[PDB]
């Protein structure tokens, strides 16, 4: 017999017995974007939800981030995060290469050396 | 034999160092604070009515206290100390506007005297 | 092959949401109306009365 | 001091004898005639879990 | 309530007004040990509720520090 | 796609542009549920169907776009999911080997898992909507207006709880846009 | 063989790598966010659990066991962390050194004397090892994503740690059950 | 700077640095600019900045790498600058 190593779900707030009564679902989700999910009733008995798209939700996130960072300014992490929200809203594709790669290859723009060997945007035969 | 962990001292010597009345690494979590507030029969009041100020003391608001008076003027349990306590509660109002709060003090005064 | 029509979950889409309440809050610090004054002072005087 | 089996087996033998608490362990102390001292037998004042059950 | 009852009832057992105080303060002498509510938490009592309170007009307005 | 249909006109003109663009479906097939896109390829358990045939799939659990989501209680009507049988083949062998330590008996059981490999062509959806549905209070809302939130949503700070953990103040006061306008 | 015999060791001067700075197939730092966990008043073990799951990467929907992607948790105020009742005085910390005399039985109070930080590190160790033991890289790599600061002063202002708002659902105090 | 460039050998590099780290406070601003210019010569942004490696120590299982005297030379330059 071995100790069980499968992953355990986190404990969840205990009910006050109000949940036992019918017409009161025991899932409580009342959240920021909640009012935007509009419920419609199909003829089937199924439902129909109307929701804002991916980039709209992320744009809302971006607005909240900018609005919290207007006061104290934007920290480096905030910078990187805003950059990524801004990229993933406009994505149109999938990104398979590390974000740092472009910076690592373009580092020569940042740190300039002496002018004997100094590298420019054109180099050869000059 | 690390001596930072298992020092060379007997347990007889060392058992005086075991804290049995322990103070700082506290035993009461935050989640309990509210619960132990409720079992003592205390009630949360809105800011007008009163509050627990910097020394964690429950101070009753002036203009709140005067209303408690004007409800309880003639009550059987209302003793003569309650009157002077009410008046004591009215003092900052007495200073910052003496014209309209000395009338209150005089109301309590006349009512007490009768 | 793997495909998302709406989009893939990224850590930042649901991040900036906070928990909300169904019906609006009876704020602790608020200017009490007159009916409110009377009711609350009624309550305090009630418990003070039974105690004393 | 002699260790009684439980609290019921604990009696006050003299005029000056008292009930006292040794850290949640009930005991009897006489400032005169110390041979009258009685402890309720119970856990040590300092015990860990693996060390003492 | 009980301590107020102890105060306003007559002094037959113990000294009032005197500086002696026959029963001396001995916090260290008392029980040192943990009760089950020291582990499992303070016992649950019904949350103190306000029935039929009038609706909060001026819920948007902030209370001024009432020192005035 | 034949468009959504309702006895109310405003709701129809509102949700008409909502159904345009790529749709994903959730499909029950041979006790396996599938997330299904337009150009996606699935391997379902073996269907008896000629190769290169043209198939509609009956059991459809959920259909959604970038914009709308239709959650079928147990199943949906109106959904047209048209796929195309591409292959029928047995997939990579799972060799099971059974040997009892006491007995000299060894059993080699090959399980190539037979499968029908399916490419998908269309996903069309044409619901019949009854009305707007109030979700906090259970009702069918009679009148529909897009501009007003069906259920407005309120922030949590009473001031009543001292030990309520404070998330940053811009997260706690944030009001969300009107989507249907 | 695949995994080499010549292995990086603690006595070997090359030293032991830090997984935060390491670049490896199973280490993804791109999509992480920084959290701030105030430990005032919260029970040590619970804090250990929550921190363990943000750190491990289990709080994400896309979490995969072999792919270690965590969030950095800055655990502030280790000194104010509350252990219920007699437990500070009664809860053991046991380890066995391989040498004559294989028992160190050491009270929480003593560990708290030496470092408060080591207590949180200990219970983090436990809550991470509860699901990952059998591979060293899966045990050790998450733990470096904890930043344990025993009061309200931390270097990390630049990462803008978002206050992690968490209330423990468990009503009763923590219970030491270890065979 | 002349000693640094004209005799490229390791010991003259160290010998240059030990002098120009002794004298940091006792020179002006531009005199420092020519210094750092002269010193920044054998460095490529792409390349590892400070690695000067001489001895491979195979003593243990995985080979150890030992630098030469240039490392603490440059570092001593930076610490003098710090003072
Ligand atoms: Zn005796």
């Amino acid at each position: 017999p071995k100790k069980d190593r499968r992953f355990r779900v986190q404990p969840l707030p205990s009910l006050h017995a109000n949940s036992l009564a019918d017409d009161t679902p025991l899932v409580t989700t009342t959240r920021t974007l909640s009012p935007n999910f509009r419920a419609f009733a199909l003829q089937d008995g199924g439902v129909f939800f109307t929701h804002p798209s991916h980039e709209q939700v992320m744009r809302v996130g971006q607005n909240i981030l900018a609005e919290e960072t207007k006061a104290t300014g934007m920290t480096s992490m905030d910078t990187y995060v805003n950059s990524r929200i801004q990229s993933i809203i406009a994505e149109n594709t999938v990104e398979n290469v590390a974000l740092s790669h472009w910076r690592r290859r373009h580092m020569w723009n940042l740190v300039r050396t002496h002018g004997k060997l100094q590298r420019h945007w054109g180099v050869s035969d000059a | 034999k690390n001596l930072a962990w298992r020092p060379k001292m007997s347990e007889r010597t060392l058992e005086q160092f075991v804290p049995l009345h322990l103070a700082f690494p506290r035993r009461h979590p935050n989640s309990w604070q509210e619960r132990q507030f409720h079992l003592l029969g205390y009630v949360k009041w809105p800011k007008e009515i009163g509050f627990y100020n910097a020394g964690d003391n429950f101070e009753l608001t002036p203009q709140a206290a005067y209303r408690i008076y004007k409800q309880n003027c003639d009550e059987t349990f209302w003793t003569r100390l309650h009157n002077e306590k009410t008046i004591i509660h009215l003092l900052p109002l007495v200073e910052q506007d003496p014209g309209t709060n000395m009338v209150l003090v005089d109301d309590i005064f006349r009512h007490h005297l009768k | 092959q793997r495909r998302s029509v709406q989009g893939t979950w990224n850590p930042w889409l649901w991040n900036y949401e906070t928990e909300r309440r169904r019906t609006e809050a009876p704020q602790w610090r608020r200017k009490l109306s007159e009916k409110e004054w009377d009711y609350y002072v009624g309550q305090y005087s009630a418990q003070m009365k039974q105690e004393e | 001091p002699q260790m009684v089996m439980s609290r019921d087996e604990l009696k006050l033998r003299c005029e000056y004898c008292r009930f006292e608490w040794i850290h949640d362990t009930l005991c009897v102390r006489c400032p005169a005639q110390p041979s009258h001292d009685q402890r309720e037998m119970w856990l040590h004042s300092t015990w860990m879990w693996g060390k003492q059950q | 309530i009980s301590e107020q009852v102890q105060n306003r009832v007559r002094s037959g057992k113990e000294l009032v007004g005197t500086v002696y105080q026959k029963a001396r303060r001995q916090p260290w002498a008392k029980y040192n040990g943990m009760f089950p509510y020291d582990y499992n938490g303070p016992a649950r009592r019904p949350a103190a509720s306000f029935v039929d309170a009038p609706t909060p007009t001026h819920n948007a307005e902030v209370c001024g520090t009432a020192y005035a | 796609a034949n468009g959504l249909r309702c006895p109310d006109a405003l709701i129809t003109r509102t949700l008409n542009p909502l159904l345009n663009g790529p749709k994903f479906a959730v499909i029950y097939c041979g006790n396996h549920q599938y997330k299904v896109a337009v150009g996606d390829v699935i391997a379902v358990q073996r269907l008896r169907v000629e190769i290169g045939s043209h198939i509609a799939l009956k059991k459809v659990l959920m259909v959604g776009g970038p914009r709308f989501t239709a959650i079928g209680r147990p199943l949906l009507e109106g959904v047209r999911v048209t796929a195309q049988v591409e292959e029928q083949k047995r997939m990579r062998n799972v060799v099971s080997l059974f040997a009892t330590p006491g007995r000299r008996h060894v059993r080699w059981v090959d399980a190539p898992h037979a499968a029908t490999i399916i490419r998908i062509c269309e996903i069309f959806y044409s619901p019949n909507v009854v009305g707007e549905l109030d979700k906090y209070k259970g009702e069918l809302l009679e009148t529909f207006t897009p501009g007003q939130h069906t259920n407005p949503v309120y922030p949590v700070d009473d001031g009543y709880d001292v030990f309520r953990k404070k998330d940053k103040e811009a997260m706690e006061n944030a009001t969300t846009f009107l989507d249907l306008l | 063989p695949f995994k080499s015999v010549l292995r990086r060791h603690k006595h070997h001067p090359e030293g032991l790598p830090l997984y935060n700075d390491m670049s490896k197939q199973w280490l993804c730092r791109e999509g992480e966010r920084w959290w701030l966990l105030d430990a005032r008043g919260e029970q040590l073990p619970r804090v250990a659990a929550v921190a363990a799951q943000y750190i491990t990467g289990q709080h994400r929907p896309d979490f995969t066991p072999g792919m270690i992607t965590g969030d950095h948790v800055v655990i502030v105020n280790i000194k104010d962390v509350v252990m219920v009742g007699d437990q500070w005085i009664r809860v053991p910390i046991t380890w066995q050194t391989a040498y004559p005399g294989g028992k160190y039985r050491i009270r929480l109070t003593d560990m708290y004397e030496r470092d408060p930080c080591m207590l949180m590190w200990w219970f983090l160790k436990d809550e991470v090892n509860r699901h990952f033991v059998r591979k060293l890289k899966t045990r050790i790599a998450p733990l470096e994503k904890a930043w344990l600061y025993e009061d309200s002063i931390h270097p990390h202002a630049d990462k803008n740690p978002r206050p992690l708002c968490w209330t423990d659902p468990e009503v009763k105090g923590w219970k030491y059950r270890d065979p | 700077v002349a000693q640094f460039e004209d005799r490229p050998q390791i010991e003259s590099r160290v010998a240059a640095l030990a002098d120009m780290a002794s004298t940091v406070s006792f020179r002006s601003d531009e005199e420092l600019l020519r210094m750092f210019t002269a010193i920044s010569a054998p460095f490529s942004v792409d390349g590892r900045g400070l690695n000067f490696l001489t001895v491979k120590v195979s003593k243990f299982g995985r080979p150890y790498y030992v630098p030469n005297s240039l490392l603490p030379a440059y570092v001593n330059l930076v610490d003098a600058t710090t003072i």
